[PDB]
């Protein structure tokens, strides 16, 4: 029933020192809550990384320490890696269950900033068949892992029928996402312009279509 | 080397029943706890239950919610630890893990989805997506449940350029995308196909991009 709970997000670049920490509801984190420390990175490749508090496994390297800090569990970078960005769990023990936290989104600058590549799509006639029109907007290639998806219509902001997903980490660890622009076959044929804007780093990038093409 | 392989996993419905598997090699483990850990997009990783690998004997711990729900096992003979899941409930859905934990969690399987629904398996409708140096064509996968689906290009013989989106959830249905990037000379001069399988509903679809 205890609730444990972390950073949601933090920032570092490569060489610098951060320490993630790790909450516990019932109280001080103690050792004997034997806290754990586990890294995934996209694809659900997991590492254990941090035991019995301060306990390093095999093959993790030394720059990894865990700790209590203050009333918390704390996972410790001395000399962060752009290799080390991804998500960092906590896991407490309490005598006969174990509690994840939330996670902590470790964001490390070691690659150069990347612009997203943006396409968008019409709908295709295979669907307008059905009488629903789906636009979709890719992007990809971008580093950091942040972007504001606008969509317009018309020259009109959209604010309905819009679906974006989460930036998720290429292959390449730049990241992509997609939004979806949602329309009637009929809503899509009374409208001339569509664009999709998006924002990254403050700088944004338009991709739009018009039915005269 | 260590393998760990989950299986079971798929649809099924509220108040139902699934067993999991988990099959495990590489050496003895008696020194192990095998673990049990899912993954929502909600909760992040939550833990379910585990049991220890001793020969002599096995103690077993469970997570409150699942108590007097689920229960773990293990067959030495068969490598194997499972999860019997019963009166399962919507928060029950997510990745599936198995893991081997002694001080820390040292190795992990690839997992397996549970989805937790009444809802219809409904099969993938498969559209391309084509322009309206190099062009980036797509294929859009709509309104199939439950996840997952796979997408290849060109039956995998076109891996580069190649990305496959998140999916998004609306009213009980998936839709997700996937993209390929190839040079403006050899599209549509030669055939660029997607390649999607749901297993969920046995379907396999082929659609080729054409210009329009």
């Amino acid at each position: 029933q205890a609730v444990v709970t972390q950073e949601s997000a933090l920032t570092t670049s490569p060489g610098e020192t951060v320490t993630l920490t790790c909450r516990s509801s019932t109280g001080a984190v103690t050792t004997s809550n034997y806290a754990n420390w586990v890294q995934e990175k996209p694809d659900h490749l997991f590492t254990g990384l941090i035991g019995g508090t301060n306990n390093r496994a095999p093959g993790v390297p030394a720059r990894f320490s865990g700790s209590l800090i203050g009333d918390k569990a704390a996972l410790t970078i001395t000399g962060a890696q752009t290799d080390d960005e991804a998500i960092y769990f906590c896991a407490l023990w309490y005598s006969n269950h174990l509690v994840f936290g939330g996670g902590t989104k470790l964001t490390v600058l070691g690659q150069p900033k990347s612009s997203p590549s943006v396409t968008l799509f019409p709908p295709s006639s295979e669907e307008l068949e059905t009488n629903k029109a789906t636009l979709v907007c890719t992007i990809t290639d971008f580093y950091p892992g942040v972007v504001t998806v606008d969509w317009k219509v018309d020259g009109t902001p959209v604010t309905q029928g819009m679906e974006t997903t989460q930036p998720s980490k290429q292959s390449n660890n730049k990241y992509m996402a997609s939004s979806y622009l949602t329309l009637t076959a009929r809503a899509w044929e009374r409208h001339s312009s569509y664009s999709c804007q998006v924002t990254h780093e403050g700088h944004t990038v338009e991709k739009s279509l018009s039915r005269a093409d | 080397e260590v393998k760990l392989e989950e299986s079971g996993g798929g649809l099924v419905q509220p108040g139902g029943s699934m067993k999991l598997s988990c099959v495990a090699s590489g050496f003895s483990f008696t020194n192990y706890w095998m673990n049990w850990v899912r993954q929502s997009p909600e909760k992040g990783l939550e833990w379910v239950a585990e049991i220890s690998l001793k020969s002599s004997n096995y103690v077993t711990y469970y997570a409150e919610s699942v108590k007097g729900r689920f229960t773990i096992s293990s067959d030495k003979s068969k490598r194997s630890v499972y999860l019997q899941m019963n009166n399962l409930r919507a928060e029950d859905t997510g990745i599936y893990f198995c893991s081997l934990w002694q001080t820390w969690f040292a190795y992990w399987g690839q997992g397996t989805l549970v989805t937790v629904s009444s809802a219809k398996t409904t099969p993938p409708s498969v559209y391309p997506l084509a322009p309206g140096s190099m062009v980036t064509l797509g294929c859009l996968v709509k309104g199939y449940f439950p996840e997952p689906v796979t997408v290849t290009w060109n039956s995998g013989s076109l891996s580069s350029g190649v990305h496959t989106f998140p999916a998004v959830l609306q009213s009980d249905l998936y839709t997700l995308s996937s993209s390929v990037t190839v040079p403006s000379s050899t599209w549509p001069s030669e055939t660029v196909t997607c390649n999607v399988a749901h297993p969920a509903s046995s379907t396999k679809v082929d659609k080729k991009i054409v210009p329009r």
